């Protein structure tokens, strides 16, 4: 089939060389049937300019296109809307904050002067203080670090004080991730404690630990391995460098066109979909 | 008076526990940051329609000692409310420059005044069209501490004055 | 050769087992997680960084 | 002549899913780098005019970036 | 300055160990291959092929944000596969065992 | 590609050739040239693990070499560290390259440019009108004319001030008067 | 005639719709539930699956038949032919009506377009029609490239038949 033989086989596996698939078997065969001092520039010049050249017109094309379509005025309109959206969002945050020291002030107020929800109400505002303060992020990252390191180093054939050693730390590591979500929900209130879109992440990451944990109880033999993704925490070492604003922008705009992209990873499973169809109607069972 | 005394406004009607706790917070800052060197009082007889004689002479003899005093005032929410009458407090102007984030606080604050919303949003926007220079400093920030530290600012910059 | 590391992916027993065809089909979603992220998605992103 | 399949699968399959994985890439990052680019200029705008007024009273570019305001321009 | 340096020193001291003996051939193996730097040195010479350098790694750097996000998401994709296919890949010759 | 190719000459260039592996009489170290071509194949990723995985320790040598022993366990970090330089170079080249036309990739066609020059050379052969109609001190004048009117930097005297300040910013290499006599015909 | 063309527009009310999109996902399952055997077998559940598709062009038909009667067919220059997407949901039911004529070369080429039912998930759901108009929209410009990367191939096709 990878034959010159005729121009319509010739065009056939230039075309197979261009995709860089086999190129070199091609290339391998005119070194035994000539000899092997010429080929190379057949082959090399073809390379450079199906592949490399092609693929360098492509992406050229390709960012022009990006860049001339993003400028227009419905995609301006939705950018500077979403800008909008973000400067209103971080002035509510300052607000809010003034506020919640109001609330500090004089709840110590009336104190200074129904007895267990003044306690009540005061715990909860020294907890939220504590969950904010810079120590509290700096333990629990800590904590994340010295989780990873327990999954980092699991191998095969481990020594068996090993693997117990990390079972019961899966244990204990899980009891204090789910005390640090019981006092940041505590503290800073439920509805408020899903405004972070990576709280969210937090919270369904340690569902899926728990549900783990379960079904290994059920059946040891399997581990959907989700109580490695705690190791996504240790990403907020970003915040205290001055390059949290660009990669929070980034997860900014993936989640606000997050449709716009489920709906393209959509169309490419249709897409795939109707090949492997196709695909079953020429070649199936064959 | 030998001072000009301290008033808040601007945010939204006083009274209202929007507005009464961030002058509070910010009232509570001015005080514990300049203890003995500010007085602390509440008023509720109406200045701006000078009982209600009975405590101008007290504000004078609070200005009377070379010391800041702070008017923890119950009923102005416009500083025009006030141009008539010689008083002449500084009107220190606590604003919030984009009505959407004051009507997304009040949905956040509580439950009680959600439906209050609309006329105290009405009125804290008919303060926002008075000019800028009717009042005497304006607090544009929206964090407690930059706010604070402009204000004790231009506080110690009076202090020095007089 | 990824798809050999696939066939051997799913053709995969147990600990210490030898291989049986056609074992574990499931775990392809593996591979295409894989495949979405790293070779498509992180890909991209370095070259339009 | 059934090979046409693939030669079809492995065009439009290496040029569309590219297509679909780099302006996903391209448009999210540009936001980024906008977004990142226009809070700091605030930052610093709404700095000077505080510093500005507060004493009163007391008293490059990448080249995918300059084409884009070429381009704001012209569509402007 | 530091990798004419070394250059220098790895040619020297390959020169030094030369005894013939066939003692160790792994070190001056090595030693040899120090070498390889050397036309590494014409890029501090040639102001261009520095600019091109240093543009490599501006973008290098460029790039220095999400490279560590990368690594860190397959870090955790080789934790997954390592808790599915660890042991598994054995087998026989024989199929049948 | 020439560190490269010398790193793999003096580290895996003793390996011996045996058909049924990768490192064989077409994909060897043992020149240069086959070095080199070998780096040229890993880098369109063709097989490159295999390349690795018969590049590795306890290889048999060759037999015309003095050592026994033949190959390192250097070659992970040597095929790993090659895919990733070799592909951020080229990618950092395929970008280089895109920057130096983005003007020529983001172009409009209502928008003037090299070609509106190039066809107004073409209508050297009254055709200006009929241009006119086609468009999106004999022909330097005309062009500047045409500049003028596509792109806009009394409004009259206001443009010839701007086009007297730009000439003086980008006066020629070693003219004597050359946009200067331009701006004669330039002002109207 | 015309009395009831004005009664159908009224018809596409949204479970209407919501129903032609449940029958596409049945079909696609019905699709993607099939395996085939080499030489003629099949399999026990491939017959079900085979008597299953009457329901299926039934329902396309008379979906096709409700947007003709309450549209146009080409002539009031918006109907149903003159939809890029209608055209397709035309082909694929007039083409699996022709399949049911009892003849031989049908079945080999007439059962494959049955694999572009999938799509009318796509000519179903306005949102999809938009994303892939922007998909595409950006592969215009890539039609020079496909002549150039032809002209190459064509050029060193020519070489390697010289050599
Ligand atoms: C998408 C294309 C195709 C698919 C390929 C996927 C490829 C995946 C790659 C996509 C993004 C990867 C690169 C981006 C790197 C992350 C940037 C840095 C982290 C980051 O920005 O944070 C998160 C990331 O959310 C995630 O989902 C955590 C990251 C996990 C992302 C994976 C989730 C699964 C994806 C699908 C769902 C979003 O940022 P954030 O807004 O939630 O951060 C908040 C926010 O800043 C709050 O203001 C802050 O409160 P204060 O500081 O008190 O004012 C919060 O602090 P506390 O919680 O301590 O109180 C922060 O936690
Ligand atoms: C601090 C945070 C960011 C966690 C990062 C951990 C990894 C960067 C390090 C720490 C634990 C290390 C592992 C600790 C133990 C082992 C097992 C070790 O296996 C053997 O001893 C070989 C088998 C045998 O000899 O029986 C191989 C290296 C490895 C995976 C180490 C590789 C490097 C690891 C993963
Ligand atoms: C995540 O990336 C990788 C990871 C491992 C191996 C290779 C890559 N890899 N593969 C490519 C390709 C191939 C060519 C032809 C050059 O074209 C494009 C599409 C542009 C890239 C580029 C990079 C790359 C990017 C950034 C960095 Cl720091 C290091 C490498
Ligand atoms: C930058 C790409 C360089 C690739 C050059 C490889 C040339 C290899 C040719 C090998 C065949 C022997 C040469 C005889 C003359
Ligand atoms: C005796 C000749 C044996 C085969 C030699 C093949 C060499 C092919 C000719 C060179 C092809 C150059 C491509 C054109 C673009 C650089
Ligand atoms: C955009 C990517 C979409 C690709 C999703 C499908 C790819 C292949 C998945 C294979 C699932 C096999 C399941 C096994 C059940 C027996
Ligand atoms: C049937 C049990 C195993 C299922 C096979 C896939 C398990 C892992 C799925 C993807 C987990 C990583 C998600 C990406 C986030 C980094
Ligand atoms: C026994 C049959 C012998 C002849 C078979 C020739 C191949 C059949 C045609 C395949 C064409 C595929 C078209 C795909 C278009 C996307
Ligand atoms: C500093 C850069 C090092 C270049 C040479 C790499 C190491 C030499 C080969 C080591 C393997 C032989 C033991
Ligand atoms: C005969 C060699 C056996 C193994 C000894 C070498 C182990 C790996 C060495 C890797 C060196 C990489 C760093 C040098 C260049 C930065
Ligand atoms: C107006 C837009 C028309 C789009 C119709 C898509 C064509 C059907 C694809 C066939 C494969
Ligand atoms: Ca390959």
């Amino acid at each position: 089939i990878t034959n010159f033989d005729n121009i319509l086989f010739a065009i056939l596996t230039v075309f197979q060389c261009i995709t860089m698939e086999g190129w070199t078997d091609i290339l391998y065969n005119t070194n035994d049937a000539a000899g092997n001092t010429w080929n190379w520039l057949y082959f090399i010049p073809l390379i450079i300019i199906g592949s490399f050249f092609m693929l360098n017109l492509v992406l050229g094309v390709l960012s022009g296109e990006f860049a001339k379509e993003r400028e227009r005025v419905e995609n301006r309109r939705a950018f500077l809307k979403l800008r909008r959206q973000q400067q209103i969002e971080r002035e509510l945050n300052g607000y809010l904050e003034w506020i919640f020291k109001a609330e500090e002030v004089m709840l110590a107020e009336e104190d200074r002067n129904s007895y267990f929800r003044r306690k009540e109400k005061m715990f909860r505002f020294f907890i939220r203080r504590m969950v904010k303060a810079q120590s509290f992020y700096w333990v629990v990252l800590c904590v994340v670090a010295l989780n990873t390191l327990c999954v980092a180093m699991v191998h095969y054939n481990q020594p068996r004080r090993l693997t117990t050693t990390l079972y019961f730390a899966e244990f204990v590591f899980l009891g204090l991730f789910l005390t640090e979500m019981s006092l940041k929900m505590y503290g800073l209130g439920p509805r408020s404690y899903f405004r972070s879109s990576f709280n969210c992440f937090d919270f369904g990451v340690i569902v899926g630990s728990v549900f783990e944990v379960v079904w290994a109880a059920i059946k040891p033999g399997s581990s959907f391995g989700i109580s490695v993704l705690r190791a996504l925490r240790l990403l907020r070492i970003f915040k205290v460098t001055k390059y949290w604003s660009s990669l929070r922008n980034l997860v900014v705009s993936l989640l606000n066109s997050m449709k716009s992209i489920i709906s393209l990873l959509f169309l490419l499973f249709l897409f795939i979909v109707v090949f492997a169809l196709l695909g079953m109607q020429l070649f199936g069972g064959q | 008076p030998s001072m000009r005394p301290i008033i808040l406004v601007g945010p939204s009607l006083k009274g209202y526990e929007v507005t009464d706790m961030m002058q509070k917070a910010l009232f509570d800052f001015l005080k514990h940051r300049f203890d003995g060197r500010i007085s602390i009082t509440r008023v509720t007889a109406d200045i701006s329609l000078a009982e209600v004689q009975s405590e101008i002479e007290r504000i004078f003899e609070l200005a009377r000692t070379l010391q800041l005093v702070a008017l923890d005032a119950d009923t102005i929410n416009h500083p025009a409310q006030l141009s008539k009458t010689s008083l002449a407090p500084i009107i220190v102007y606590i604003k919030i420059t984009s009505p959407k984030v004051l009507q997304r606080l009040i949905k956040s604050r509580g439950k009680s005044q959600s439906k209050h919303l609309n006329v105290q949003i009405a009125a804290s926007e008919k303060l926002a069209q008075c000019p800028p220079e009717m009042f005497d400093i304006i607090l544009d920030e929206n964090q407690l501490e930059d706010a604070c530290e402009h204000l004790a600012e231009y506080l110690e910059a009076y202090w020095k004055a007089t | 050769g990824w798809p050999m590391v696939l066939k051997h992916s799913v053709d995969a027993t147990y600990e210490e087992q030898g291989p049986s065809p056609g074992y574990r089909m499931e775990l392809s979603i593996f591979y295409v997680v894989y495949f979405v992220v790293f070779p498509f998605f992180f890909v991209n992103i370095f070259v339009a960084l | 002549f059934s090979s046409f399949y693939f030669i079809v699968l492995t065009l439009f399959g290496n040029y569309t899913l590219l297509n679909v994985f780099l302006a996903i890439a391209v448009d999210n990052l540009a936001n980024a780098q906008e977004l990142t680019k226009d809070e700091e200029e605030m930052e610093e705008a709404a700095n000077q005019k505080l510093a500005l007024q507060k004493a009163k009273e007391v008293a490059a570019r990448s080249v995918w970036e300059q084409r884009a305001s070429q381009l704001r321009l012209q569509n402007l | 300055n530091i990798l004419d340096f070394i250059v220098v020193s790895g040619a020297l001291v390959a020169f030094a160990f030369s005894g013939s003996k066939g003692k160790d051939i792994n070190t001056i193996k090595s030693l040899r291959v120090l070498r390889v730097l050397r036309p590494l040195k014409t890029i501090k010479r040639l102001p261009k092929l520095k600019a091109v350098f240093d543009c490599v790694v501006n973008s290098l750097k460029n790039v220095l944000n999400i490279l560590i996000v990368y690594m860190l998401f397959m870090f955790i994709f080789a934790v997954i596969a390592v808790q599915l296919f660890k042991g598994k890949f054995f087998y026989c010759t024989d199929e049948s065992k | 590609f020439f560190i490269y190719a010398i790193i793999g000459m003096q580290v895996f260039g003793n390996i011996a050739l045996d058909d049924d592996t990768s490192i064989n009489r077409h994909n060897n170290f043992r020149t240069f040239l086959q070095a080199l071509m070998l780096l040229f194949r890993s880098a369109t990723g063709e097989a490159w693990h295999e390349i690795m995985l018969s590049c590795l320790s306890n290889q048999a040598c060759d037999e015309q070499a003095n050592a026994t022993e033949c190959g390192s366990d250097f070659a992970y970090f040597y095929f790993v560290s090659f895919i990733f330089l070799c592909s951020f170079l080229m990618l950092n080249l395929f970008v280089a390259v895109i920057m130096d036309n983005f003007e020529y990739l983001t172009r409009d066609s209502s928008i003037l440019g090299p070609h509106h020059l190039d066809e107004f050379i073409r209508v050297w052969a009254n055709d200006m009108f009929e241009m006119l109609k086609h468009m999106s001190v004999h022909f330097t004048s005309t062009l500047m004319a045409l500049i003028r009117t596509a792109l806009e930097i009394t409004k009259q005297h206001q443009c010839d001030a701007e086009l007297r300040k730009e000439i003086s910013v980008v006066w020629a290499n070693l003219p004597q008067k050359t946009l200067d006599l331009l701006v004669p015909p330039h002002k109207p | 005639n015309v009395v009831r063309k004005y009664a159908k527009r009224i018809t596409e009310w949204p479970p209407f719709e919501y129903m032609i999109l449940a029958t596409i996902i049945a079909n696609c399952i019905v699709l993607a539930l099939e395996q085939h055997l080499p030489d003629g077998d099949k399999t026990p559940m491939s017959e079900r699956l085979d008597d299953t598709e009457p329901y299926f062009i039934g329902i396309f038909c008379f979906e096709a038949g409700i947007k003709i009667i309450a549209l146009g067919f080409v002539f009031h220059k918006g109907s149903y032919l003159r939809n890029g997407w209608n055209v397709m949901d035309f082909v694929v039911v007039l083409t699996g009506i022709l399949a049911t004529a009892g003849t031989d070369f049908d079945l080999r080429t007439l059962r494959a377009v049955r694999v572009l039912r999938p799509l009318k998930l796509v000519s179903g759901i306005p949102s999809l029609q938009v994303v892939l108009k922007s998909i595409m929209k950006a592969m215009v410009p890539l039609l020079q490239i496909g002549l150039l990367l032809f002209f190459a191939i064509l050029m060193f096709a020519i070489i390697g038949l010289e050599f």
